[PDB]
């Protein structure tokens, strides 16, 4: 793959948007399968 | 100056006959805009899918596996959508296409021919000369099968008969 | 014998229709220059040669076994435990249930684990320079000069014939539904 | 007059599926107020299949405009004397753009 | 200069045929991005856990520790039935093994800080079975291949335990095929939720 | 240059390319020749199992006109490439003959279609009646 396109995907806004979308995506998936977690269950 | 296929049209600048099966046919000028390597990747991939599909039709009317129900190929598309085997085939095609994306990156980087996967298990290509002859045959068969599969599916859509039964009847 | 150039030799094609491959040299026994798919170029020749001879020996034993059972020839008391039918498929299923096939499987597998795999690996690695298929088994001789040429060629050709015959015999029995002889 | 326009459905994630309210017509979704339903009825669409064909027509136009921007910056970029044709541009944007736009829409 | 594993790709750098199982397979070019020492440490670690995990699934099918808490033929049920105190004891012991065996060089910034440190060599040879130098090439190859195989096999067995709620050996011996009425893949967004 | 009787009274050639005009004239010629030969042919004989303008209307329902449009459109798309390239960048007698016969066929077909609007008859029918 092109090194300049990979250096573009390494830029701060792309990584910030991808990382916070990935972060948002596993918060969404964890709240989908295991919803209503007001507490650590113990 | 002019195209071998279309005498009155000029030969496209990017079409120099380097790719086998070239006859200068590009009136709409897609090679003046896009990379020919990518376009030959796409031509050979569409054609190989079409060739496998036309053999897919013919064999599927002639025989079907005992564990699968007997039915028409478009009905087979819908059955394997709902059954799971279509998703299997899509997954494994997608899995191979991952390394196909890597392969296309190798073509763009100059280090691979557009249709070469070095897939010669049966060693049918002996030297360069027969490889060129087979390659021209492959592109010609690929293009012919692209037109043929479109005919087989469209004829089924119009007349609800399979290709072998449509030759057999009428 | 070896008879290089006539059979088991360079420049020798059983079928001229298929061209003699450069990759297939004349050194291996019973080499008749038959390699349309050109496996010889990329395969390890020692492995495929040893595999060929082992398949041949299994097939020749298979042909003799199918012939004896199809003829109804049996060892004393064997018909009582195993299937009375002379169908090879029926006898095999009955032999599995008796445990005869399991005992044969156990010992054949044991030989392959303790002897077949070391011999194969050492031949391929280069530890003993074993000739493919050699298991040092000449109880009544017949080896030496005869083994180098005629016996090696006779074993390879008879075994190829047996492999084809056993294949034919089982599919004949399947389509017909009745055993041969 | 009874069904409320709605063209947005939310996923059930964190209790947010309460936003799929009962807009009517055996449907739950977010009520939309852009007036597209009234536009489509004015166009005579009367089918969701034709709305799929309009979505594909918009997608094809979106691809053609992003291609044209690439083409006209990187392959064939007009010179300044092309852009400084206010008479030609006005003739075409009055006659061609607005005029054939109205004529084709009236048709 | 092409790969032997994938003949139409270029042979990846940091893959020079020195390592065991170095057949030239890195299509995605992770070795060009991630140092091959870390990747071989991680490959050996995944495979060794998977070799035990594959053996674990099959052996737990055959033999059990005594008691009702260890009587789960199906392996995914043993996860829940086994005493929690002991499973967390296993987890803590694994963490201790990781800190001592890696010698407090655990991160991707300080493992292999010692130039003597070799990918996968944690100093584990209790019975000195690698004392013979000649077998080292074969053993390292056969460890890597056994590891890879066990990664593929354990992955299969888990996902076959999910599909068919059956342990792997008695799923082979009481095989019932996939009906496709249930276990459909995906579908969370096709029906728009629910 | 062929068929030059010095006949350009409105001087169209001054304000449009002579190549585009000649392409239009020759394409109109050929199409009109096929059309005029067609008009007389429909009355003279009918292909087995088968009106100047109404028959077109019947054919579009049968899809006969639609298939002809699609295939002519494909050839025409290649012809559009040819016209753009031409604009960008015995036999002599025959070129003049083709242009004159095509001009006669343009008027010929024009007459046949207006005859059809008048008497509702094909060109052979007009001669017959
Ligand atoms: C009659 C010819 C014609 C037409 C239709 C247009 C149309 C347009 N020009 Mg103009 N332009 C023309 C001639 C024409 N131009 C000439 C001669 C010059 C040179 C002086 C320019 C110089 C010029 C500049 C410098 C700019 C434009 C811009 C624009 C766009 C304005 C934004 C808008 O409302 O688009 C939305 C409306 C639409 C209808 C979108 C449709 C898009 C296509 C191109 C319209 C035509 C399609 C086709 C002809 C229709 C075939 C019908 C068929 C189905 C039967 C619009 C697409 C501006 C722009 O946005 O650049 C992109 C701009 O900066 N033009
Ligand atoms: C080797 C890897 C592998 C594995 C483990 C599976 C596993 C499966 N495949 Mg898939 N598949 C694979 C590779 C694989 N596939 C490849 C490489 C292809 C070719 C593209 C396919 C094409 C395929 C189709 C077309 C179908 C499956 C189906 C199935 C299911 C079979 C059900 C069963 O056990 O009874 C069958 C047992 C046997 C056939 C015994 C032998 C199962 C989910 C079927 C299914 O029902 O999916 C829901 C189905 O229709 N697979
Ligand atoms: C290498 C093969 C082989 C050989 C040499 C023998 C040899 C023998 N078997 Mg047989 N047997 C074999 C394989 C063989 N068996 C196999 C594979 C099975 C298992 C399926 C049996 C099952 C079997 C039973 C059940 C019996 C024998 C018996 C006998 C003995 C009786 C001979 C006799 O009096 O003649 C008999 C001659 C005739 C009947 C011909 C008339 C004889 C030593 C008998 C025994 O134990 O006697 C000591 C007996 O009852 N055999
Ligand atoms: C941020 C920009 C923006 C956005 C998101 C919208 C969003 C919307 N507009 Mg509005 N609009 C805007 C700017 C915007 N508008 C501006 C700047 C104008 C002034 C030109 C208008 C004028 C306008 C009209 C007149 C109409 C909308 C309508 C709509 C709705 C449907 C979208 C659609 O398909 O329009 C489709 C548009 C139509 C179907 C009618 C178009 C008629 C106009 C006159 C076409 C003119 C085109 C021409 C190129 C303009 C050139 C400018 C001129 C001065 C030279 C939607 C709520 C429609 C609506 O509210 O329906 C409920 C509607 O009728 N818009
Ligand atoms: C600090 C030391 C310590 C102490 C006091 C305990 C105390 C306890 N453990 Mg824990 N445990 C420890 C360390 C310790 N554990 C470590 C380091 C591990 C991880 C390897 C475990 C893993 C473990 C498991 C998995 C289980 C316990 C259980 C128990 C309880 C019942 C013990 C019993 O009945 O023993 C009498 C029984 C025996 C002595 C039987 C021993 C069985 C054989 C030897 C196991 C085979 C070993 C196997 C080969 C492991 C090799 C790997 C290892 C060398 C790393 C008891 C509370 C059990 C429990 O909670 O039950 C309620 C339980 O399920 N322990
Ligand atoms: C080049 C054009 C062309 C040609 C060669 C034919 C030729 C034929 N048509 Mg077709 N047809 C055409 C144009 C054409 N048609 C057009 C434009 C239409 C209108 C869309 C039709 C509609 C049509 C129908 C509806 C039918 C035919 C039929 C036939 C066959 C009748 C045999 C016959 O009487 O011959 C002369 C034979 C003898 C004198 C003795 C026998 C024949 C093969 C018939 C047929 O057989 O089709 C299955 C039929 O039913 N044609
Ligand atoms: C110092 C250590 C010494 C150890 C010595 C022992 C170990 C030596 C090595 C052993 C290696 C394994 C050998 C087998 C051991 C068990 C033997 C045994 O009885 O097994 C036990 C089982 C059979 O189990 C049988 O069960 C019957 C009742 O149902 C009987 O009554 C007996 O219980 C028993 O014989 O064996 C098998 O299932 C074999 C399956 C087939 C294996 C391959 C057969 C040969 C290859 C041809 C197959 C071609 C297939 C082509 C494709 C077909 C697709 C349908
Ligand atoms: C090296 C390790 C290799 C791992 C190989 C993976 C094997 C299993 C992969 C899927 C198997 C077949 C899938 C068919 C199943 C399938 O396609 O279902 C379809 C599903 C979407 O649902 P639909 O729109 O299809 O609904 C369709 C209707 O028919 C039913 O309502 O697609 C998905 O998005 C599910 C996958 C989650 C996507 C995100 C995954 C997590 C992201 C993690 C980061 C990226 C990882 C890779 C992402 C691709
Ligand atoms: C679903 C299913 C199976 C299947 C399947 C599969 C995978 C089928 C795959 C089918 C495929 C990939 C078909 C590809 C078609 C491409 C075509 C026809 C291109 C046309 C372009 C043309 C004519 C042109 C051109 C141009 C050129 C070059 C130059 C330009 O300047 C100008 C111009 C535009 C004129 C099967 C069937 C086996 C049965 C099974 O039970 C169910
Ligand atoms: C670290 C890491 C890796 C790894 C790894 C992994 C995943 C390792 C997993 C290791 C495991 C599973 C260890 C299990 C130990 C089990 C024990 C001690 C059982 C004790 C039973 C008892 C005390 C009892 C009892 C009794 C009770 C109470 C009551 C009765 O009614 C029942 C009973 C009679 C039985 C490796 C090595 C691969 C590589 C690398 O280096 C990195
Ligand atoms: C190094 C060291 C030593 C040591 C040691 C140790 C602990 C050695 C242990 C090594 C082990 C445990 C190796 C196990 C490998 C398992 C594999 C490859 C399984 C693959 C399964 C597959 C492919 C499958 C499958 C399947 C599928 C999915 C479908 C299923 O229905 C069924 C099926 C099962 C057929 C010691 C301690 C002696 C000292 C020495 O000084 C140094």
């Amino acid at each position: 793959m092109d090194s300049n396109f990979l250096k573009y995907l390494s830029t701060a806004p792309v990584l910030f948007t991808v990382w916070l979308s990935f972060t948002a995506s596993f918060i969404i998936e964890a709240n989908r399968f295991f919803p209503d977690m007001l507490y650590f269950p113990m | 100056d002019f195209s071998a296929a279309v005498p009155f049209l000029k030969r496209p600048s990017n079409l120099d006959g380097a790719y086998i099966g070239d006859v200068g046919f590009d009136p709409l000028g897609f090679s003046d805009v896009f990379d020919l390597r990518v376009l030959r990747e796409a031509e050979l991939k569409h054609g190989r899918f079409a060739m496998l599909a036309v053999l897919g039709f013919i064999v599927q009317e002639l025989y079907t596996f005992p564990f699968f129900p007997k039915m028409a190929p478009v009905d087979a598309h819908d059955y394997f959508v709902k059954q799971g085997g279509g998703s299997q085939i899509i997954f494994w095609i997608s899995f191979v296409e991952l390394f196909g994306v890597v392969a296309l990156f190798e073509t763009l980087q100059g280090k691979r021919e557009p249709g070469d996967f070095a897939f010669d298990p049966l060693g049918l290509a002996k030297d360069e000369a027969t490889l060129e002859r087979y390659r021209l045959a492959e592109v010609k068969h690929a293009r012919l099968a692209m037109i043929a599969i479109g005919g087989f599916i469209h004829q089924y859509w119009v007349t609800k008969q399979t290709v072998l039964e449509q030759l057999g009847n009428f | 014998l070896w008879n290089e150039g006539k059979i088991q030799g360079k420049g020798v094609s059983v079928i001229p229709l298929f061209p003699r491959p450069a990759s297939l040299d004349g050194t291996f026994p019973g080499d008749q220059g038959f390699d349309p798919f050109g496996f010889s170029s990329w395969v390890n020749m020692k492995f495929v040669a040893e595999a060929e001879i082992k398949h041949c020996r299994l097939a020749m034993l298979a042909f003799a076994g199918i012939m004896v059972e199809s003829a109804g020839i049996s060892f004393p008391g064997a018909t009582s435990v195993l299937g009375s039918s002379k169908n090879i498929f029926e006898i095999h299923d009955k032999a599995v249930a008796s445990g005869a096939m399991g005992q044969i499987l156990l010992w054949v597998s044991f030989f392959e684990v303790v002897a077949g795999v070391p011999a194969m690996n050492e031949m391929l690695n280069g530890e003993s320079s074993r000739i493919p298929g050699y298991y040092a088994f000449d109880p009544l001789g017949q080896g030496k000069g005869d083994k180098m040429g005629r016996m090696q060629l006779s074993e390879i050709q008879n075994g190829r014939l047996a492999m084809l015959a056993v294949s034919g015999i089982v599919h004949h029995t399947l389509i017909t539904g009745k055993g041969p002889l | 007059t009874a069904v409320k326009p709605s063209a947005q459905v939310v996923w059930p994630i964190v209790g947010q599926e309460v936003l799929n309210g009962d807009v009517g017509g055996g449907f739950q979704g977010v009520q939309v107020t852009s007036g597209f339903f009234q536009i489509w009825r004015s166009s005579g669409i009367t089918s969701e299949v034709e709305l799929y064909w309009c979505a594909l027509a918009g997608l094809i136009m979106s691809g053609l405009m992003i291609f044209a921007g690439w083409f006209h910056y990187h392959k064939a970029a007009p010179k300044l004397e092309w852009f400084q044709n206010a008479e030609s541009m006005l003739n075409h944007h009055l006659s061609g753009l607005l005029g054939l736009g109205c004529l084709s829409w009236a048709g | 200069a092409k790969s032997k594993a994938v003949p139409f790709l270029s042979q990846p750098e940091a893959l020079d045929g020195s390592m065991a199982g170095d057949v030239g397979f890195d299509p995605f070019g992770i070795s060009s991005v991630i140092d091959i020492k870390w990747l071989r440490e991680s490959e050996l670690k995944h495979g060794r856990i998977c070799m035990l995990a594959a053996t674990g699934c099959l052996v737990q099918e055959v033999v059990h520790l005594p008691g009702p808490a260890f009587s789960q033929k199906m392996a995914l049920n043993a996860w829940a039935a086994a005493p929690r105190g002991g499973m967390i004891s296993i987890l803590v012991a694994i963490g201790l093994i990781e800190m001592i065996s890696n010698r407090f060089a655990l991160t991707a910034t300080d493992m292999f800080a010692n130039p003597n440190r070799v990918p996968g060599d944690l100093g584990f040879d209790p019975l000195s079975l690698g004392a013979n130098p000649a077998n080292r090439a074969r053993f390292e190859l056969s460890e890597v291949i056994h590891g890879r195989a066990a990664m593929m096999g354990f992955s299969g067995m888990v996902h076959q335990m999910i599909v068919s709620k059956q342990a792997p050996i008695e799923q082979l011996m009481h095989f019932k095929a996939v009906d496709s009425s249930l276990m459909k893949l995906g579908g969370a967004a096709g029906n728009l939720g629910y | 240059v062929p068929g030059d009787a010095g006949f350009d009274p409105l001087t169209i050639s001054a304000w449009l390319d002579s190549r585009w005009l000649r392409e239009a004239e020759i394409k109109h010629c050929r199409v009109a020749m096929l059309a005029a030969a067609g008009c007389i042919a429909q009355d003279i004989f009918q292909f087995p199992g088968a009106k100047m303008t109404a028959l077109h209307d019947a054919a579009v329902k049968a899809g006969s006109m639609g298939q002809m449009l699609f295939w002519i459109g494909f050839v025409e798309a290649i012809s559009t490439a040819a016209t753009i390239q031409m604009l960008q960048g015995g036999r002599a007698r025959m070129e003049l003959s083709e242009i004159k016969n095509g001009r006669l066929a343009m008027i010929g077909f024009s007459g046949m279609v207006h005859h059809y609007f008048i008497t509702g008859k094909g060109p052979i029918e007009l001669l017959t009646s």
